């Protein structure tokens, strides 16, 4: 376990997985129980609530890093609005790579859900996106995707170089290249069998980005049709 | 976005 010091500092910002799982599941089915039998939530509304809680967790993880904390709130906002759906999709993909079997989806609540039971309730776009996500899960598991690479990918997504109109763009540039060097060293060291594993890891970022943009546009158009509940962080995210 | 600003300004 030869881990660079930067990767350890980045791992130090990882939230407690079982704690957040219990919090999210309790909040979710309690908000359920706070209605009676036929004023209950849709499955789509359940997933919206799950994504909202996961976005809260993403925000509290992002403000857990000094790199992000030392930026002015405007640049923090710009970063998060550029990268929030990408962080969501990447977190789901990593959860599938770790806890997932096959034939089922593992949720942020800690639930193993039958894959066909979910796929039969989703439309064509959501089914295609979930299929592409499972594809990337399989391709990453064939590469032995671990936690440190996942952390560095999170920090690379949070500090994208495509964000314009920033005050401290140089900070984002420096953090980007620091994480690049650290992750490159780590994976080329602890995984010498697959020379190309670093390029293979970096190649999948545009795919998660495109899936993120498609899902974000679908959710925006759906909430403009009223299918997403309110009093939300996801709403304010789409309302931008 | 005011809710995100509130969250990030909670310090
Ligand atoms: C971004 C996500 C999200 C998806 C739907 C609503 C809200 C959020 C997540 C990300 C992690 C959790 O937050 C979300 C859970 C998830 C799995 C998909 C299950 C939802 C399909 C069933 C309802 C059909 C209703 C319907 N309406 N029209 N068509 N189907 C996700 C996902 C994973 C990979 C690709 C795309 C989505």
């Amino acid at each position: 376990a030869s881990i660079p010091h930067l990767i350890l500092e980045l791992l130090k910002c990882e939230p407690d997985e079982p704690q957040v799982q219990a919090k999210i599941m309790a909040y979710l089915q309690q908000e359920q129980a706070n209605r009676s039998k036929h004023e209950k939530l849709s499955t789509f509304g359940l997933m919206c609530k799950m994504a909202d809680q996961t976005l809260f967790s993403i925000v509290e993880w992002a403000r857990s890093s000094i790199f992000f904390r030392e930026l002015k709130v405007d640049d923090q906002m710009k970063l998060l609005q550029n990268c929030w759906s990408e962080l969501l999709i990447l977190d789901h993909i990593y959860r599938q790579v770790v806890h997932g079997k096959e034939g089922s989806i593992f949720l942020v609540t800690g639930q193993q859900v039958d894959y066909s039971i979910i796929a039969s309730q989703a439309g064509a776009t959501l089914n295609n996106l979930m299929s592409h996500a499972q594809e990337l899960v399989a391709k990453l598991r064939s590469l032995q995707f671990d936690q440190r690479e996942f952390v560095c990918l999170k920090f690379l997504v949070l500090f994208s170089l495509d964000v314009k109109n920033l005050e401290n763009f140089q900070l984002v540039e420096g953090v980007q290249e620091q994480v690049n060097a650290a992750l490159l060293d780590y994976t080329m060291c602890n995984y010498p069998q697959q020379t190309e594993k670093f390029g293979q890891l970096l190649l999948r970022l545009p795919e998660i980005r495109a899936i993120s943009m498609q899902a974000e546009e679908y959710l925006y158009y759906k909430h403009l049709n009223g299918d997403v509940p309110y009093n939300n962080l996801l709403i304010e995210m789409l309302h931008a | 976005n005011a809710l995100l600003r509130y969250l990030l300004d909670k310090d």
